[PDB]
């Protein structure tokens, strides 16, 4: 079997855009609960 | 969360997918590439059953590499059309197909559009379809000797780089012959292939009428003459043979007197049918349905021949060259419902014992009998001797040749140029692609034939905008000769609908970019 | 959780719901510790062994209880315990019910913020009357008597109790000052293996884990010095790697000689201020050293009559200085007499293998020691600890200037004060005051369910007989009706209340403000 | 190592294998997602400029194919709201059948939009009385956009003229002679008093030359072979029979009862001469070809020959009775010679051979008759579906057309209309419905960006092109696809009409399903098996 390289996965992207931005807006709605004085305290 | 199709779903974009595609289209072409002219060479294929397979026709080939591939599978296709129509150039449309993927590869990673592509392909489709006609030349009135000649030629062309080659002028008056009786409708169920084991190539016959294989006998087929001058066939299609004569039957027999009046009565029945059928004045007893013992040992003592477990088709042949008629009763076996012949042998070709039926002036079909090899020969002998038949009745309801070898392409890729060279914009390149792929012919003919392909291919070139036009390749003098001067002809049908499928191929596969393989 | 699909987290009502069920699961089990009536526990370790205590520090951290909510009500209990003293089965019960009547109210339709700020003025009210409701007295030893017995009560039965309230109250007026604060680390915790009866008194002197190594050294001793040092006696060597380089046998027992004489010298040195000290023999020597003593040291100062101890702590030494008042000087450079400890009685007590030594009659102790006595271990350690939350209780009496009544009564006092102030909050303030005043009314049910008597009539007849008369009236613990706490002699805290209260509220702030629980560390396993 | 437990109720109650979606965000906003996603896969093949997609489903099969009703069919999504939108592309392609992808991407556009309204604080109620308060008016101003109608529709140079828009959106270049065809075939068909049916259409795959070489048939076509030897007959009389070509027997099991050497040997002599004597009644009526649908005999096939009787067996029902329906003859559940009224009305019967593919032709002399056969050629199995299907639209296009002969001007510039009218009305509308009513306009705008990407050439400047020439005072001028540059054209000079009807069935389709998907806040599913 010749290969070119082992074990390497390539994206396009739009799909790799869309991935980061859906990242980046799940990000910024799983922070924005901790936001005002009327927020809530967490635990981890 | 849930995802949207089922876990196991592969997809691409369009680029990468029609890279593969081409890729695919360039290794399936590129098994069938150094099968074309007369100094190619066919290849063997192996099952899993291990039966080797052996056959110079592209067709066979493509059959046996079972591709799975979604993408592959276009190539195929339009080899099963191309056979199943005029059967013949069945590896130049894939190959004229590749080639046009290859030229429009470059045009398609630069970032062209695929319905401009498409539609300059349909464009140069009909105006090469549109020459085509144009130059065919056909006669307008001829003798039945130059149609002869004619298809004598177009058979010699078509055998010419088959593995019969070295005995083309022997089979193409075989396959005229065989075409010429077969009245206006053109049947091929009317021409019966036997192949018998021994002897030489040379050794093959072709009789004007019918002959089959030896089926079962008993003890009552050495009793009998094999050998008449003036027989008379009965076709027939009843059992004759010692039975009962319903399977929904139930006799209750009271004393002695009625089971022997039962048992006589049966005797007495088969006595009455037996005379009934020798009193038709034939000597050939034949029927579908296996006869019995007391039958055959009736018919010895009469100096009658019987045989049965005759094949249907047997049956129609050997009823379509005599002119009889199935008679399945025996109460009506009168005069014009029975064959008729002029002589009638059963010699042993091959340690095989063989009927043969010849000699009738009103026979509507033949038998060929090809000998030479085993297996793989025997059956490379009957698909080129099916390929003649077919160019012979393609060339026979056409009857329009044109010059062979790549003569025809020269002229239509210089046709495609000249049109190129008018038109200005982006038509101009793509027109000049395809007529660069067309020159691919005369190329591969010379890689194939182990020839200088450059200077050959700039001569022709030179030769035709210097013009002088059926000028093609020459594998003998190693140089360039008048293809239609060299008895070299064949059927325009070919070009045409090969031309017809790279189109329509060319245009299925650039017109995709996007590939959905759901699991299991 | 779309980043992290093994990654448990809980959302707001469910991270709630599982707060309040571990809070009520705590509470239901600490539930039968609050008062003397309660149950004992039995703990098995998974070694073998048997604990039997009656303090909730204890119980809530040898409970095998994996969850976050407990673990911090562990640690805060453990706060509290070695902050003030007892205050963790009380704390804990009026947090479960804190918690419980918040969560009443909250799945009905309300915001935990306005919960919280009713609870901020409740405890605010709380911490007022609390400021004007103590009572100062002069702090004397029946006031100490009873509050150590009224702590102790809730551990044993009633003589032991009062054995060690009396041991207790001893050596706190023991080691009593007038200056300086109430210094612990000074009374030794030394256990022993016998006698279970009246035996856990007070010793007025210090008794060590070892004796004397030297058989011919005399067992009881009269009047004796006592002499406090830390000097090495053993053979030390040399900073820098050296080595000896004789020639015969006669240098081989010179340079042995040599090596010997450094502490020929100070044996010398010692004989001759023993000879100085004593110099007829009605009069003995007692040596007190923290490092070890060669054989040869112990062989020669047995001669002469010397009871000297080797391999002591620390703390021992400080002991001794603080009980007979001698100098723990470090050498024996100006070794003059005043420098020693007076004795009265030494004596020296043998169990079995263990060697003890009791240094007991001293002129003005200020360190004593108390002798635990039990059966096993567990009870050991039960009365070890009893004595340690007595010592506790007893130095934050102490302490502080005033004195609070202990039973029941200042909670349903909070609770009609809650209910008077309850109108005069503006807001939706009211709903708070009032769940804050129905959880300070625990620890009352609590009592009346472990007497064996109602809750609902008792806590009515309580409530009425406050209401009617403007008295400290308690409940009572054998018959049911209502008692003064401030007649029969049941005191308490001030500070541990006020400490005990600031967490209820510290916890109360922090669990209501809480309703995301969020786990997406790394798991650490490869393989 | 702190492990976090669950809720004691429901969470401890909802058993393995089950889901859980209370929240806004992880039901609304993933069916939303998803939608999103399974519109952005069918967006690129929407106009005439649209690719192919080769889908491969389970059972190895090719579908190379442009209709995205047998893309969404081949896919087997295993999601609820992308399993609702293919119903209801089902439903409109049953109802019409020729609006898929445009409901798809108008359902799309909607959630999308109504993604963005549910973020900034928008209700769901306030929001879904907008969408159908823009709903009923793009419904009430949709008959006043009509600026065509079918005149007549017997013509042959006037029915290939509406139909050649909707055929040449799935076969790009090759489509004069399709829509040619199939007007044709409509013609022939095409009784009188209206009453169009579509199963008197028949599609015949012939491998053979290319598209060049396809032509219609006024008839049936069979791809069987003569059983008999007769070739062809010139007048011949067919008449069918239900039974087999056989000698009847009793349904209840019962043997013959034969005595001595008289029964046992006439027996069979009295059956020859029955059969004789039926064969000889049977060609007597002036029958010339028997068509059956059972198991024939030897006998029986002997004694037709010898009266030259041609016997045409099919084993298909269905095919009996439009064979029967198409020369007008009925059936028969007895061997029963006819006499006058049960006998064939053909006019030539011939056995021919086209692409090594021997084939049954009944072709009649008459111009009009009941059904027809369309011959289709090709050289691949793909194109010769897709061609299948392009006719099949065609037809249904042509029924639709039948029922309502109302005309609206397609391309690109209705939708905009009707968004810029949503657009000045919905202005003067107080509340909160008022946004709800400007997205629904906006929603208009997904079908003439869409069709700028595919041509191949940018959507804003054809969207402001568009709105300036509505503005201006036009309103029959679309988007271009033959120029290169972003212009505009008239879409009635050119001629470009499409369905009003299946236009307002689509819509309503679509409004549908948006309210019916924006109504559901949580869902509750289980465990596959
Ligand atoms: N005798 C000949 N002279 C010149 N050209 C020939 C001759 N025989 C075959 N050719 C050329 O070889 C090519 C291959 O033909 P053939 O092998 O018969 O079928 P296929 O085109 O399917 O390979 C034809 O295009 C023909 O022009
Ligand atoms: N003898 C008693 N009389 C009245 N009340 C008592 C008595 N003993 C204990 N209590 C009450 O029981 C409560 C619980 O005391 P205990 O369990 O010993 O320690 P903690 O207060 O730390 O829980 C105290 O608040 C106290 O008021
Ligand atoms: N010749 C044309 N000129 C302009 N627009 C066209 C033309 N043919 C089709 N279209 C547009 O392409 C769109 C797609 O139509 P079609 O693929 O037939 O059905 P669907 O709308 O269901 O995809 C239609 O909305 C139509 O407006
Ligand atoms: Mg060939
Ligand atoms: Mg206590
Ligand atoms: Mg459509």
């Amino acid at each position: 079997v010749l290969v070119l390289s082992q074990n390497t996965k390539r994206e396009s992207g739009r799909k790799v855009q869309s991935g980061n931005i859906n990242a980046a807006k799940t990000i910024a709605d799983i922070i924005r609960t901790c936001l005002g004085p009327k927020s809530m305290m967490k635990m981890l | 969360p849930v995802i949207l199709l089922k876990e196991g779903t592969d997809s691409s974009q369009g680029i990468p997918q029609l890279v593969s595609n081409i890729s695919a289209c360039q290794v399936i072409a590129e098994a069938v590439r150094t099968t074309l002219g007369p100094r190619g060479m066919d290849k063997l294929i192996v099952d899993g059953r291990g039966k080797a397979t052996i056959s110079n026709d592209g067709a066979t080939i493509l059959k046996l590499l079972d591709v799975v591939h979604p993408a592959a599978k276009t190539l195929v296709d339009i080899a099963k059309s191309q056979d199943a129509e005029v059967g013949d150039g069945t590896t130049s449309v894939t190959l004229l197909a590749a080639e046009f993927l290859k030229q429009v590869k470059p045009y398609v990673e630069e970032g062209l559009h695929p319905q401009i592509i498409i539609r300059a392909f349909r464009t140069a489709t009909q105006l090469a379809v549109n020459k085509i006609k144009e130059i065919a030349v056909t006669v307008k009135k001829a003798d039945k000797v130059e149609q002869r000649k004619l298809l004598e030629k177009c058979a010699m062309t078509a055998l010419s780089s088959k593995l019969i080659s070295q005995q083309k002028a022997f089979f193409a008056k075989m396959v005229v012959d065989a075409v010429m009786m077969l009245d206006d409708l053109l049947q091929l169920k009317m021409i019966g292939i036997k192949k018998v084991q021994g002897g030489a190539l040379e050794d093959s016959q072709l009789v004007a009428g019918v002959a089959f294989k030896k089926t079962f006998s008993y003890a009552g087929f050495e009793m009998q003459p094999k050998k008449y001058h003036n027989p008379k066939i009965a076709l027939l299609n009843v059992e004759l043979e010692l039975k009962a004569e319903k399977d929904n039957a139930e006799i209750r027999v009271h004393t002695v007197e009625d089971y022997q009046a039962i048992v006589d009565a049966e005797w007495n029945i088969l006595y009455d049918k037996l005379e009934k059928i020798h009193h038709s004045g034939a000597k050939v007893v034949l029927s579908k349905l296996p006869i019995g013992d007391v039958a055959t040992q009736y018919f010895a003592d009469r100096d009658m021949f019987c045989a049965g477990r005759v094949p249907e088709e047997d049956l129609k042949r050997t009823m379509m060259a005599c002119g009889g008629s199935i008679q399945t009763s025996v109460n009506a076996l009168s005069a014009d419902v029975l064959g008729r012949c002029q002589v009638f042998e059963e010699t042993q070709i091959g340690g095989e014992r063989y009927n043969f039926f010849t000699g009738c002036p009103k026979a509507k079909t033949c038998t060929f009998i090809l000998r030479g090899g085993a297996e793989q020969f025997m059956e490379e002998t009957e698909r080129s001797l099916h390929d003649a038949i077919m160019i012979v009745r393609r060339a026979i309801k056409n009857d329009s040749v044109v010059a062979g070898g790549g003569a025809i392409e020269m002229e239509l890729s210089k046709y495609l140029r000249d049109y190129s060279r008018t038109i200005p914009g982006k038509q101009q390149l793509l027109i000049g692609a395809y007529a660069k792929a067309l020159e691919i012919i005369p190329r591969q003919l010379c890689d194939n034939a182990g020839f200088d392909a450059t200077n050959i291919l700039n001569k022709l070139r030179a030769r035709h905008a210097q013009g002088g036009t059926w000028y093609g390749v020459d594998i003998n003098n190693e140089d360039i000769a008048d293809n239609f001067e060299a008895f070299v002809w064949e059927p325009a049908m070919v070009r045409i609908n090969a031309l017809t499928a790279a189109s329509e191929a060319a245009c299925l596969i650039v017109s995709v970019d996007e590939t959905i393989k759901n699991p299991r | 959780k779309t980043l992290n699909p093994k990654a448990e987290v809980a959302r707001a009502q469910a991270a709630l719901a599982v707060n309040i069920s571990a809070a009520r699961g705590l509470q239901d089990v600490l539930r039968t510790n609050l008062g003397p009536k309660g149950t004992m526990k039995m703990l098995v370790s998974g070694a073998g062994d048997i604990k039997l205590t009656k303090d909730g520090n204890v119980l809530l951290h040898e409970m095998q209880i994996q969850h976050p909510t407990a673990s911090l009500i562990a640690k805060v209990a453990t706060a509290q315990d070695d902050i003030t003293g007892d205050g963790t089965t009380s704390n804990v019960l009026i947090i479960g019910e804190l918690l419980k009547q918040a969560d009443l109210y909250i799945s009905e339709g309300l915001h935990p913020r306005i919960i919280t700020e009713g609870f901020e003025a409740a405890k605010e009210k709380a911490l007022q009357f609390l400021e004007e409701v103590k009572v100062s007295r002069e702090m004397d030893r029946e006031t100490l008597i009873d509050v150590a017995r009224t702590s102790l009560r809730t551990k044993v039965h009633a003589e032991l109790a009062d054995v060690l309230t009396e041991a207790v109250v001893d050596s706190i007026l023991a080691i009593k000052k007038q200056d300086e604060p109430i210094d612990l680390f000074m009374i030794e915790i030394m256990e022993m293996k016998h006698k279970s009866e009246t035996d856990t008194s007070l010793i007025r002197g210090l008794v060590l884990d070892h004796g004397a190594r030297h058989p011919d050294m005399k067992k009881r001793v009269e009047d004796a010095y006592i002499l406090t040092c830390n000097v090495s006696l053993e053979y030390e060597k040399t900073e820098v790697n050296s080595g000896f380089f004789y020639k015969s046998a006669e240098e081989r027992e010179k340079l042995v000689k040599a090596e010997r004489k450094f502490i020929e010298d100070r044996v010398k040195k010692i004989i001759e201020l023993k000879r100085k000290v004593c110099g007829d023999s009605d009069k003995g020597f007692v040596v007190i050293n923290q490092k070890g003593i060669d054989p040869f040291s112990l062989d020669a100062l047995s001669k002469e009559g010397i009871v000297a101890l080797r391999r002591a702590k620390r703390r021992n030494m400080e002991r001794l200085t603080l009980a007979c008042g001698g100098v723990a000087l470090n050498s024996f450079d100006d070794l003059s007499p005043d420098c020693l400890g007076h004795a009265g009685l030494v004596y020296e007590y043998t169990l079995g293998e263990e060697k003890f030594t009791f240094i007991e009659k001293c002129n003005n102790p200020r360190s004593v020691t108390l002798l635990i006595k039990g059966p096993n271990k567990h009870t050991l350690t039960q009365i070890k600890d009893a004595v340690r939350d007595g010592l506790r209780a007893v130095k934050n009496a102490i302490d502080d200037g005033c004195v609070v009544p202990g039973a029941g009564a200042v909670e349903v006092a909070m609770a009609e004060a809650l209910i008077k102030h309850k109108p005069s909050v503006k807001g939706r303030a009211q709903l708070g005051v009032q769940a804050f005043a129905d959880a300070l009314l625990i620890i009352p049910k609590v009592l009346a369910q472990n007497s064996g008597f109602d809750l609902q009539e008792t806590l009515v007849k309580i409530q009425a007989e406050h209401s009617e008369s403007g008295q400290l009236v308690g409940v009572d613990l054998n018959t049911g009706e209502p008692m003064v706490a401030a007649e029969v002699g049941v005191w308490d805290n001030y500070c541990v209340k006020k400490q005990l209260l600031h967490s209820c509220t510290v916890i109360a702030t922090n669990i209501l403000l809480v309703d995301e629980i969020m786990r997406a560390g790394m798991s650490s396993l490869k393989g | 190592a702190l492990h976090v437990p669950k809720a004691p109720g429901f969470a401890q109650m909802l058993k393995e294998g089950a889901k859980h979606f209370s929240g806004l965000e992880e039901a609304v906003y993933r069916n939303i997602q998803a939608c999103k996603e399974l519109a952005q896969t069918t967006r690129t093949a929407y106009g005439p400029n649209g690719m192919n997609k080769m889908v491969i489903n389970h059972l190895e099969k090719l579908f190379v194919t442009n209709d995205a009703a047998t893309i969404l069919r081949e896919l087997e999504v295993q999601h609820p709201a992308a399993k609702m939108i293919v119903m209801a592309s089902h439903m409109q392609e049953q109802e019409v059948g020729d609006g898929t992808n445009f409901v798809l991407v108008f359902a799309g556009a909607l959630l999308e939009l109504a993604e963005e309204l549910l973020r900034i604080g928008l209700s769901v109620s306030e929001v879904i009385e907008g969408y159908e308060i823009a709903c009923r008016k793009a419904h009430e101003i949709l008959p006043n956009l009509v600026c065509c109608s079918a005149k007549n529709l017997r013509d042959i140079d006037e029915v290939s003229s509406l139909l050649r828009t909707s055929i040449m959106s799935k076969q790009y270049g090759n489509e004069v002679f399709l829509a040619k065809l199939i007007a044709q075939a409509c013609v022939s068909i095409f009784p009188d008093s209206g009453h169009f049916n579509v199963d008197n259409i028949r599609v015949c795959k012939i491998l053979g030359s290319g598209i060049s070489s396809s032509s219609v048939l006024h008839g049936m076509v069979f791809k069987k072979e003569t059983e008999g030897d007769v070739t062809s007959v010139k007048d011949a009389k067919i008449a069918v029979y239900s039974c087999p070509f056989d000698g009847m027997i009793t349904e209840t099991k019962g043997t013959v009862l034969i005595k001595t050497a008289e029964e046992l040997m006439n027996f069979s002599k009295g059956e020859e001469n029955l059969m004789d004597a039926q064969v000889k009644a049977i060609a007597d009526t002036g029958a010339n070809v028997v068509v059956t649908g059972g198991k024939v005999a030897d006998m029986a096939l002997h004694y037709a020959n010898k009266y030259n009787i041609m016997l045409v067996r099919l084993n298909s029902k269905w095919d009996l009775r439009r064979l029967c329906k198409t020369v007008g003859a009925t059936a028969l559940p007895r061997l029963t010679p006819p006499v006058l009224e049960e006998m064939g009305h053909c006019d030539s019967v011939y056995l021919s051979e086209v692409g090594d593919t021997q084939v049954v032709v009944f072709k009649h002399e008459k111009e009009d008759g009941a059904i027809s056969t369309i011959v289709l050629r090709g050289s691949t199995d793909n194109l010769m579906d897709d061609i299948e299907r392009a006719v099949d639209d065609g037809v249904n296009t042509f029924k639709v057309l039948t029922r309502d002969k109302r005309l609206v001007p397609g391309g690109g510039a209705t939708e905009i209309e009707l968004a810029k009218q949503i657009t000045s009305y919905g202005e003067t509308c107080p509340g909160l419905e008022q946004y709800a009513i400007k997205k629904f306009a906006e929603a208009f705008e997904a079908i003439p960006r869409a069709l700028a990407e595919n041509s191949g050439v940018k959507a804003n400047e054809v969207i402001s092109k568009l709105y300036a020439v509505h503005q201006e005072g036009n309103k029959n001028v679309g988007l271009d696809i033959e120029a290169e540059v972003p212009a505009v054209k008239d879409m009635l000079e050119a001629g470009i009409l499409d369905t009003y009807l299946g236009k307002y069935w689509a819509i309503k389709l679509a409004t549908n399903a948006a309210v019916t998907v924006l109504r559901v806040d949580q869902i509750i599913m289980a465990k596959p098996a």
